[PDB]
């Protein structure tokens, strides 16, 4: 096993030259420094560890270093350099896996003055250097301040434009923290058994003697990084053709929304910022019902629908304000935002939405710049146009010239089937078969005694995730009276659910106690074992069920999207826009895959189902898992 | 003895008044305006002959004040035949208002 870290000129988008890199070998126990002319020998040293069957240690390498060394080897040395997924490890991913609960713990470390406040939550190398006491100095701050005082300002990352002997030394600095962070993660025996020294083993042994989550996470981070580089094809013109129709609607409404009113001070107010609707409704005679913790009256979509005033003009204007705020939201996400979609469209015509894998307590990843996991759906206004802008048809084939086709496959009722799995231990697969028998929402309706099946649908998820008795009662238009009795009745007709909280409470935990209206829910065990065996720190026993199921559901999907692509590669298909298919977006339980021909998409749909059954078989799931696929051009059709 | 103005009745009662018109651009939520309000009541009685006191509430009549660029209130405007003779902003005292009026008349 070898440990390394590199230095380039810029980020993955416009990286052109390799500066330096250091490789510490655990067999030689000595560092090796490389320089911009030693780039060729650097690639050889990594291949040697691949030839021996060892491992290559990078921090943020699965997302940056390894694909950059793939990109840099093509334009500088004109050689193909690709590190296999099996013999490369990313400490950054392990950090997000092993120590998802650390800050948290860092509160005392933050109070200590040992850990910078700007690195409060970062799994980055610099954030870890102070934690290990190996930070002798940061190259990010020792350059910026030198730009102010020693002449000539700067804008965004210029400390990498060219090599310097201080960079060569801070490249070493990045390596020794990477080594020490690796050993800090290998010393956690919940994932890495003590009987095996993972610092001196082959790649075949490393994955197998480690916890299953360790293997998945490196497969997951590698896969999702490909999706980011795959990107989501984007019809720029279409969103532009909407900003015109919305800004005109905003401008025409803005003109009309100054026709009803009517305002050391001046006056110009328009529908935005809490001092707007609050200032006019308190002139149309509106008495606020629900307030907030700061004192200000609640002005959300809920209360606005019920705002009734004696003034017909003011009343009819409410619906005009309702439209305005919604117009700004779509505009503020697709055009008028700091993270607007139009700003992230690269030169290829695709949006490369980033994704932080299991760097999210339990399961589903986090998406940003832009958040691909909050594009308005087809059921919301103007969402049909929005979802249509994210489609494989917006990327023509680099060869045939044909518009690619999109395949949308989701996990059918993943949440309740995960629930059926943990409660099949007490009812002997009763609830699990009710899923297969169909209409589980009909049975939950009878079990909880609800008037409509839709009332059962909104009940089962809220109840499972720790909802009050008021909120449950508000489903049928009541309060905690009907709420308490609705939940207690559901528990009596579904014994297994209550018995599930026995096995969980008998795992074991502590005991709780109420003191005069304060929830003092303590606990002894604040970590649930997952399906892959990882620690899921969860929260208080007040809910926890939601975390257990969502951990189950999202970890299933992680293996699901991994096994599908492995089978697609196994079946012979090629991943990448120069191949046959490309992962575009992963949303909780659904994924969007670009496909060169409709025929390829059909195999994808079948393959996705085959992987979902293999996952269910692998972990011996007590309930049956299934998926449904939809073929089409864009996202509005595949969902 | 003070005239309360609207936006429609500002063109005739003030600009076409042909005389001395002191208009207070005031408001209900201003602190210094509540302070000059008792003063203007007494000014209307004493100056009843060579000057007319008038008040415009900028909340119920939001169209007049912009045309005179109100950057602060209370804003006293001594109108002289449709023209603005002198302007002063802020709560003047009874002695300070008297000095102002006797100087411009």
């Amino acid at each position: 096993m070898i440990v390394s870290a590199i230095a380039a000129n810029a980020l993955l988008e416009s990286v052109t030259k390799f500066h330096c890199g250091v490789i510490y070998d655990y067999s030689t126990a000595e560092y090796v420094s490389y320089r911009p002319s030693d780039f060729g020998a650097y690639l050889d040293a990594l291949e040697a560890e691949v030839a021996r069957g060892g491992l290559i240690v990078f921090h943020n390498g699965h997302k940056y270093d390894v694909p950059a060394l793939t990109k840099l080897a093509k334009l500088q040395l004109n050689r193909e350099f690709h590190l296999p997924r099996e013999n490369c490890i990313d400490t950054l991913v392990l950090s997000r896996l092993i120590h998802s609960n650390l800050k948290d713990t860092d509160m005392g470390l933050l109070r200590s003055g040992k850990l910078p406040g700007k690195r409060f939550g970062s799994h980055a190398l610099e954030a870890w250097g102070y934690r290990l006491g190996e930070m002798k100095g940061e190259y990010k701050d020792d350059f910026k301040r030198m730009l102010e005082e020693q002449g000539e300002e700067y804008v965004d990352g210029m400390e990498w434009w060219n090599f310097n002997e201080e960079m060569m030394d801070y490249n070493v600095q990045d390596v020794v923290v990477t080594k020490a962070l690796l050993e800090k993660l290998l010393s956690d025996k919940h994932y890495f058994p003590p009987e095996i020294d993972f610092t001196d083993v082959g790649y075949t042994t490393f994955w197998s003697e480690s916890l299953e989550a360790v293997d998945i996470e490196h497969r997951a981070a590698w896969l999702l990084a490909k999706q980011e580089r795959n990107g989501f094809p984007f019809d720029t013109k279409a969103i532009e053709e909407l900003y015109v129709e919305l800004a005109a609607r905003r401008s025409e409404l803005l003109r009309k929304l100054t026709e009803t009113f009517g305002s050391v001070e001046h006056v110009v107010f328009n529908p935005s910022s809490r001092d707007h609707i609050q200032k006019k409704l308190q002139e149309a005679g509106w008495v606020p019902t629900k307030y907030t913790d700061k004192g200000a009256p609640v002005v959300d979509d809920e209360v606005l629908e019920g705002v009734r005033v004696d003034d017909p003009e003011k009343q009819a204007a409410i619906d005009l304000i309702k439209e305005y705020l919604m117009i700004q939201k779509r505009i503020g996400q697709s055009a008028e935002g700091d993270k607007a979609w139009l700003r992230y469209v690269a030169e290829d015509g695709k949006i490369h939405g980033s994704v932080n894998p299991n760097g999210a307590v339990t399961g589903r990843a986090t998406h940003a710049f832009p958040n691909l996991a909050q594009i308005p759906g087809v059921r919301s206004p103007y969402g049909e146009q929005c979802r249509a802008a994210f489609g494989a048809e917006h990327h023509l084939d680099g060869i045939t010239g044909k518009p690619w086709v999109q395949a949308g496959i989701d996990a059918s009722g993943l949440e309740l089937r995960c629930l059926a799995h943990f409660m099949a231990r007490f009812d002997n697969g009763e609830y699990a078969h009710e899923i297969l028998n169909g209409d589980i929402h009909t049975k939950n309706q009878i079990a909880a005694e609800l008037p409509t099946r839709d009332n059962a649908k909104t009940f089962i998820y809220g109840f499972l995730y720790g909802a009050g008795d008021e909120k449950i009662g508000q489903i049928v238009g009541a309060g905690k009276e009907r709420g308490k009795e609705l939940k207690k009745k559901f528990l009596e007709n579904t014994p297994a659910i209550a018995a599930l909280r026995e096995s969980i409470q008998q795992t074991l935990v502590e005991s709780s106690q109420w003191v005069a209206g304060e929830q003092q829910v303590k606990w002894k065990r604040r970590w649930i074992k997952g399906l892959d065996g990882r620690k899921v720190h969860v929260r208080s026993p007040h809910a926890a069920l939601n975390t257990l199921l969502q951990s189950a559901g999202a970890l299933i999907c992680k293996l699901w999207i991994i096994k599908t692509e492995e089978m697609l590669v196994e079946k012979g298909l090629k991943h990448g826009w120069d191949g046959d298919f490309a992962y575009m977006a992963w949303v909780h339980d659904e994924i969007q895959v670009g496909c060169r021909t409709e025929e390829i998409a059909q195999v994808v749909i079948e393959t996705a189902q085959e992987a979902m059954r293999w996952v269910g078989d692998h972990w011996n799931f007590r309930c049956l898992l299934d998926t449904e696929g939809k073929m089409g051009p864009n996202w509005a059709i595949c969902h | 003895k003070i005239i309360h103005l609207t936006d429609d009745s500002f063109d005739t009662d003030v600009l076409k008044a042909d005389g001395a018109i002191l208009v207070d651009f005031w408001a209900e939520w201003c602190g210094p305006c509540k302070m000059i309000a008792p003063i203007l009541d007494e000014i209307a009685d004493e100056y009843q002959g060579k000057l007319t006191v008038a008040k415009l509430n900028i909340d119920q009549n939001p169209g007049t004040a912009p045309k005179y660029g109100i950057r602060g209130i209370p804003t006293l405007l001594l109108f002289k035949n449709g023209e603005v003779a002198a302007t002063k902003v802020g709560a003047l005292s009874k002695g300070q208002l008297k000095e102002f009026l006797d100087a411009n008349l």
